[PDB]
């Protein structure tokens, strides 16, 4: 049956009905939105029953009513059926009750013992499959498994003694047999389970008290050490050495030819002196064509992996890989293979390589082969990087923090800076040990904003933005007026003070409200305690108010059916006991509630100035738009890379869902009109409006308005005319739960300029402006709302509006929301003597001229609303009526603060005028900033006083040096950039090079156009990170989570890593970097003398940043290169280097010296030499068979002696490995198993050999053990 | 393009890593490629349970704090609906996510949940001080007043 959509589900008399988009009730079989369902003749849906349609017998599920497989007893007998209603043949089916039948070729269920798909199974007399139990068949007892139902060995307790049963149902005698859990036992000739130490078939096994065979178990059993095999549990004495590689010399006739020509940067490809897996070098000679050795020329570079390897495992893998590509006899080599054999095989590959170099006359084929091979190895890819996705790691897969390490990586030293997570609440580090430490790491290369030199540079950039027009076009009218601070909680909070004080110094923002409000500035500050901090610091930038944005989510914007009541908007707890009659403010509360109370806001109590919104470029947009693409198979993951075409296709589904006449929204937000009605009438806030609520978020800029555009436009124009004075807010509701009459309908009122209260009848200054001002808003979140016939709903418009005529601006109904542009076209209604507009279930309104209108207070459901919305305004409003307040030039306040929440500030409106998902301009004429210039007018008339423009910085684009790309970058939205000062300049060749939003001229014209129309322009200040830096450096790095704390179980600690941290040095950062600071220090000395809190220091302009590098960074997202891409000798743990001829370290082969490698015994003990020819000291070493050893400071393998404790405490150069290990007599480290000490105490040792303490531990067979704090096992 | 099982019984699918859906069944494989079976694993933002033998995604319940919670096949927590656990018990979870108990009327029909919160099917009882038989199919209360025989004399 063909699918349908857009018809809602209705419940009648306990049953589900489905009513079409046509609006007709549905009968019969129907595919609705990919689900196959049935309705009988009355139109009710069937669940948990079988129906017959066509030739099909189809069951429908008991919960969902969806077509799925079942078994029906048909006449006398069972018959299986599929999802489409076909009788099944030769298949298993599970019925409703979770029971399983197998129906044969004739579709009849099998009974008794059966062998299916090579599995033995049993069926009872009714055809049901036995699972999880014993069963006597053919005079034998067989156990059948819990879920498969397959025959398996098991044990049961007969009398008081355990007995064993095999897979064929025979009892076990003289053999090992398992149980379902996974424990092995041994049973003797008399059938009885054995215990303790037992020798069978010339081998010795250890069975514990429970009779469990113990594998990978070390202990003194015969008063002589004995290790029990991991494979079979058979006791070995652990006396024979298991390493297979004796000390051998590697040098031969090819050594001097393959040795390096030189020990320096000429002959070695490198980064900061160090070497990498894919380094190529210059050998002394070249085996050209595989025939004749000839001296090398400078260009004759060859891969290091042709000649050297870090270990035998890697060498064997290299040989196998290159073999497979036509270069030799294809080989299975292991680390266990002898060193001599591997080296010989490397040379035959070398020969073959030189032959294909002659044949192809190229080496690029080899570059690609080496690159490919290198990524295969775990040490050289992300597998050793501990990719994780929890927290902000979700974005890019994990972070590395750079470290101050002057001995190995001194260019990368931070000069003891790099304070992490100094967010506002942790500006002084006093919460460094808690979750109150800031998540310093977010995206890409995280800039160290705790460094005074970097702080100065951020100020330079800030100055450049605030004077962009003066500097780049000598146009003093093309300058940004204010800023948005991106990612406040992910940077050092000093930047807020730096920005604050700069604006104070240059614009006197702390002098007057007129100065302050000429340079509107906002914060992206998500932490719930940021508002109070920002206010203690004098409100230099406006905090967001998440408390109101949050409540829109809960009560209107999010969720089709279950929403928090409108009651929650009041925050009655603000008052003591919620006494709305008494109104005593609660001086002490448990850190809760909305930022600004609006129940009865007369402007008498000081409140924190703020901006607020319903949506943003980065709130309720990016996730929905992606969920939609995922839902339609366009991408698989949220982090997935997508193309612009992929985005366009997804956008079409998004738009379709947004504008759905059904009224249901899967990705999009509900009740946006109603949300904006509240946002735009609220006192004590600067509202912000999202481009994407006015125009479609994709495609071209301003290409097509949204369905919400008319309503929001009307609200915006009405805000200019009517919105002023005090506020009240109430609900027909007292809490979570609604009494009988209660509607939970919210009533919000504003009184008019100068009227602060319900009962205030006139202004104190006797101005008359108030009479035609004020506004009434009624909103509900219940689309199925029906009033009682008794019920009346009232708007207390106030005693300053007695007997006045009011007319509707906006009214909801069942097909949309009507908008009335002027008094004549709308229904009127008059207030009573007390100033109340009364509403009933049924209303008859009259138009001012003549005509009568009917209107029901009715919840509605359509694309524009799920609930109720009514807005009313006073008739008689002038055409040029303006209820806003101009800002005063006087020093109102001695509080030191910049912004003040008052009628003047409230007169502003910010427009966030871009969407992250805009398409790229198809032509220069449709570039965002060109369009903004032609359309500036339109925003003046909507009352926008400040225009928040997208970040104008040049996108880093598709560039990706390693690790996961982020959407900001590949969607070119401007948040991901390489050059902070390139805002759309031309290529140096003269050609245009626009951003996604147009050229730099387009931007200056756009900014000027906004000033010509009396609007400010906001610059997006993005100090937290920078993307895609083209130059490599070697850093010392630790793997960390978002707060810069080391991951708990990571070996990636203080390792050398190649990062991309260095800027081109020839970009606009190099031209403009630090240039404006000198002029500024001269003119405003105190900015440069004032100490910052987090550092104790003032900003430092003595050093200019023309080129970025790692010393100014805190870290990076993981780049997928590997923990040991920077090459290191395992024996000494020293990294190879060739930077300075005084302190060269290379493998001895490359210096034409003799490299001996292997294990060698002497009278004192065993020693080891690495492939590069160095002795192992104070390091762990792994042999070719996978066994691990520890070599002490003296260079000797640690091994247990007779009668002594095998447990040894290790403290190594490599700190991560510190801990207690268990070394056997032949030096092998015990791993993932229990070990007995000399005194009979048992301990456990983990995957990596370390002792485990103070925890419970589980076993594959479901055995549980407990380890005390001292390490011992109580069990 | 096949599953293989080790000596132990660990299972790979050739190997796929992470969240994948081989033959329409949702499975999770660890970073080393082993198939997750009989446990809750966290992928993305949604917790999912994978079945003991098959390893297929299924609804399950776990105890968070001291309260039972329900998880569906897609890894989303269940609110205002019936959801199963691996054993085969059905529960009902309210708008606040919490399991319901006792006699409950939802969507104009009445169901009986025992103390443990198990939905009882094919269960006869005087529940409202009046007889009520709870359906073998969905557990919905009928009065058992209509004759079910279909053949008149
Ligand atoms: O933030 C403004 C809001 O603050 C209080 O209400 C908070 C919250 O209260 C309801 O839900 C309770 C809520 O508590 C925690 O946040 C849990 O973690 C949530 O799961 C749980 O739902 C209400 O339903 C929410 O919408 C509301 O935000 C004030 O009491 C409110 O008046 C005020 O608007
Ligand atoms: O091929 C797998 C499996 O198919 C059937 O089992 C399916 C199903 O049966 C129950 O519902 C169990 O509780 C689940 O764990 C199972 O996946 C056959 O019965 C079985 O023999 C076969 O192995
Ligand atoms: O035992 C064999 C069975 O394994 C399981 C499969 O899901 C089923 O289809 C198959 O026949
Ligand atoms: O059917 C073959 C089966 O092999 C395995 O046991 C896999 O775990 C399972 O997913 C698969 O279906
Ligand atoms: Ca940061």
């Amino acid at each position: 049956s063909d699918p349908i959509t857009g018809g809602h589900y209705e419940n009648h008399n306990g049953y589900f009905v489905y009513i079409d988009a046509s609006g007709k009730q549905v009968t019969g079989l129907q595919n609705i939105d990919g689900n196959l369902q049935y309705f009988d003749d009355n139109g009710y849906q069937v669940k948990g029953s079988f129906r017959d349609v066509n030739g099909k017998h189809i069951y429908f599920d008991s919960v969902t009513g969806k077509a799925s497989s079942n078994v029906d007893i048909v006449n006398g007998k069972a018959q299986g059926y599929d999802a489409q209603g076909n009788q099944l043949k030769k298949s298993y089916v599970a019925d409703s009750s979770g029971q399983t039948y197998y129906f044969d070729g004739n579709g009849q269920p099998l009974i008794g013992l059966q062998t299916i798909d090579g599995n033995l199974q049993y069926f009872n007399q009714q055809g049901v499959q036995i699972k999880g139990g014993f069963q006597d068949v053919n005079n034998k007892r067989i156990y059948f498994a819990p879920n498969t139902g397959n025959a398996v060995a098991n044990t049961e307790i007969i009398n008081g003694k355990l007995q064993g049963r095999d897979a064929n149902g025979n009892q076990v005698k003289n053999a090992f047999s398992k149980d379902v859990a996974g424990n092995t036992f041994y049973f003797d000739a008399n059938g009885v389970m054995l215990t303790g130490l037992q020798t069978i078939s010339g081998k010795t096994y250890y069975l514990d008290e429970q009779g469990h065979l113990r594998k990978n178990y070390a202990g003194t059993f015969n008063n002589q050490f004995m290790y029990f095999d991991a494979d079979t549990g058979a006791g070995k004495t652990a006396i024979e050495y298991q390493f297979d590689q004796g000390l051998v010399s590697q040098s031969n006739e090819n050594t001097p030819h393959n040795a390096a020509k030189s020990y320096d940067k000429s002959s070695f490809e490198n980064v900061d002196g160090y070497l990498t897996a894919d380094t190529w070098y210059r050998p002394t000679d070249i085996l050209k064509n595989g025939d004749t050795w000839t001296a090398s020329t400078e260009t004759d570079m060859r891969p290091l992996l042709m000649t050297w390897w870090p270990d035998k495992q890697t060498q064997a893998n290299y040989l196998n890989f290159m073999s497979s590509k036509g270069l030799g006899i294809t080989t299975t080599y292991t680390a266990a293979t002898s060193q001599k054999t591997l080296n010989d095989a490397a040379f035959v590959i070398q020969t073959a390589i030189e032959q294909q170099i002659s044949l192809k006359k190229s080496t690029e084929w080899l570059r690609d082969a080496i690159d490919s091979f290198v990524k295969t190895q775990a040490n050289w890819n992300k597998q050793t990087e501990d990719e994780a996705f929890d927290g902000l790691q979700w974005l890019q897969g994990g972070f590395l923090a750079y470290q101050d390490d002057s001995h190995r990586t001194p260019n990368t030293d931070s000069g003891n800076n790099r304070k992490l997570g100094r967010q506002p609440i942790n500006i002084d580090g006093s919460k460094d040990t808690t979750d109150g430490k800031g998540s310093e790491f977010l995206l890409a290369n995280d800039i160290d904003n705790s460094n005074p030199i970097v702080q100065a540079e951020q100020l330079n950039w800030l100055h450049y933005l605030m004077n962009f027009g003066s500097i780049t076009g000598n146009n003093d009218n093309a300058n940004f007026d204010g800023i948005r601070v991106d990612a406040v909680d992910n940077v050092d909070a000093d930047l807020l003070k730096i920005a604050g004080d700069y604006f104070k110094a240059l614009y006197g923002t702390d002098k007057s409200d007129a100065n302050a409000n000429k340079h509107l500035s906002i914060l992206e500050d998500w932490n719930g305690k940021d508002p109070q901090y920002v206010n203690q610091q004098g409100n230099a930038q406006l905090t967001m108010d998440y408390t109101v944005t949050s409540q829109f989510g809960n009560s209107l914007t999010h969720g089709a059916n279950n929403r928090s009541n409108m009651w929650y908007f009041l925050d009655t707890g603000y008052y003591l006991n919620g006494d709305l009659n008494k109104k005593i403010v609660d001086k002490n509360r448990p850190n809760s509630g909305t930022l600004v109370n609006r129940i009865a806001n007369s402007g008498d109590t000081k409140v924190i100035p703020n901006y607020s919104f319903v949506r943003a470029h980065d709130y309720d947009a990016q996730d929905p738009i992606r969920k939609a693409m995922i839902d339609h198979g366009i991408i698989k993951n949220m982090q997935d890379t997508f193309t612009f075409d992929q985005l366009a296709q997804g956008m079409e589904f998004y738009y379709k869902d947004q504008e759905n006449p059904s009224g249901f929204k899967k990705y999009n937000d509900y009740n946006l009109p109603s949300a904006y009605a509240m946002l735009l009438t609220n006192k004590d806030t600067v509202p912000r409006v999202y481009y994407g609520d006015m125009y479609l978020e994709g495609g071209q800029y301003m290409e097509k308005g949204t369905i919400y555009n008319p309503v929001i436009s009307a609200l915006l124009k009405a805000r200019i005319k009517y919105v002023s004075g005090g506020q009240t807010m109430a609900t027909d509701s007292s809490g979570k739960d609604l009494k009988d009459g209660e509607t939970d309908l919210l009533t919000s009122v504003r009184f008019g300029k100068g009227i602060m209260t319900s009962d205030q009848t006139t202004t104190q200054d006797n101005s008359q402006d108030y009479k035609n001002q004020g506004i009434g808003v009624i909103v509900g979140n219940n689309p199925d709302l029906k009033l009682n016939n008794d019920k009346t709903i009232t708007l207390h418009m106030g005693k300053a509006h007695k007997n006045q005529l009011y007319r509707a601006l906006v009214l909801s109904n069942d097909s949309g929301i009507d908008v009335y542009d002027s008094d004549d076209k709308a229904p009127t209604l008059r207030t009573n003597d007390n100033g109340d507009l009364i509403f009933h279930k049924t209303n008859t309104f009259v138009k001012q001229d003549g005509t009568i209108i009917n209107y029901e207070m009715k919840g509605s459901l359509n694309a524009l609303i799920s609930g109720y919305l009514g807005v009313w305004v006073p008739v008689g409003a002038s055409d040029s009526q303006d209820a806003r307040t101009v800002a005063t030039e006087s020093s109102s306040s001695n509080d030191g603060s910049v912004f003040h929440s008052n009628a003047a500030l409230d007169s502003n409106v910010i427009y966030e005028g871009f969407s992250n998902f805009q398409a790229m301009p198809t032509s220069p004429e449709q570039s965002t900033n060109v369009v903004i210039a032609t359309k500036a007018n339109l925003f003046k008339e909507l009352g926008i006083t400040s225009f928040e423009l997208a970040p104008q910085y040049r996108s880093s684009g598709d560039t990706n040096y390693g690790g996961m790309s982020f959407l900001d970058s590949f969607l070119n939205n401007g948040y991901a950039f390489t050059d902070r000062y390139d805002l759309g300049f031309n290529k140096a060749d003269g050609n245009p090079n626009p951003t996604k939003y147009g050229t730099d001229q387009d931007l200056r014209n756009a900014i000027e156009a906004l000033h010509k129309n009396g609007m400010q322009a906001i610059a997006d200040w993005v100090p937290d990170q920078i993307y895609a830096l083209p130059g490599k450096e070697v850093v010392t790095a630790t793997r960390v989570d978002e707060r810069g704390n080391q991951l708990k179980d990571t070996d990636f600690v203080n390792l050398l890593y190649v990062a991309n941290t260095k800027s081109s040095g020839v970009d606009y950062q190099a031209k403009y970097g630090g240039e404006f600071l000198d002029k500024l220090r001269e003119e405003y000395p105190s900015l440069f003398k004032q100490n910052q809190v987090s550092t104790g220091q003032p900003i430092d302009a003595s050093t200019k940043i023309k080129q970025w590098s790692a010393k100014y960074m805190n870290g990076t997202n993981i780049l997928h290169r590997g923990a040991y891409y920077v090459l290191k000798d395992w024996a000494t743990n020293q990294y190879f280097n060739i930077a300075k001829t005084n302190e060269v370290f290379l493998p001895l082969q490359l210096q034409n010296k003799d490299a001996q490698t292997g294990f060698i015994s002497d009278a004192s003990g065993v020693k080891y030499y690495s492939i590069s020819g160095y002795q192992a000291k104070d390091t762990f070493i792994e042999d070719g068979n996978g066994n691990w050893y520890y070599f002490d400071k003296d260079g000797y393998m640690v091994r247990s002696q007779q009668g002594e404790n095998p447990i040894r405490t290790v403290e190594t150069s490599v700190n991560t490995r510190n801990g207690n290990y268990y070394f056997m007599p032949n030096g092998v480290e015990l791993r993932k198993g229990f070990g007995t000490d000399n005194s009979g105490n048992v301990y456990y040792f983990d995957d990596q050999g370390k002792m485990v303490r103070d925890k419970y531990i589980n076993d594959d067979a479901n055995n549980f053990y407990h380890l005390n704090v001292d390490g011992t096992m109580s069990r | 393009k096949s599953y293989v099982a080790d000596s132990s019984g660990q299972t790979y699918y050739f190997p796929l890593i992470g969240l994948q859906t081989i033959d329409g069944n949702l499975q999770y494989f660890n970073q080393q490629g082993v198939q997750i079976k009989g446990g809750f694993q966290d992928v993305n933002n949604k917790r999912i349970y994978f079945a003991p033998n098959t390893g297929n995604a299924v609804a399950n319940t776990e105890i968070i704090n001291g309260k039972l919670q329900g998880r569906d096949a897609n890894g989303n927590q269940v609110k205002n609906a019936f959801s199963k656990d691996v054993a085969g018990n059905t529960f009902y979870f309210d708008a606040n996510g919490v399991m319901l108990t006792g006699l409950q009327t939802i969507s104009g029909k009445t169901y009986y949940l025992d103390e443990q919160g198990h939905l009882r099917k094919n269960y006869a009882g005087t529940f409202n001080n009046q007889f009520m038989y709870f359906d073998a199919d969905t557990g919905a209360g009928k009065t058992a007043i209509e004759y079910q025989f279909d053949q008149g004399l």
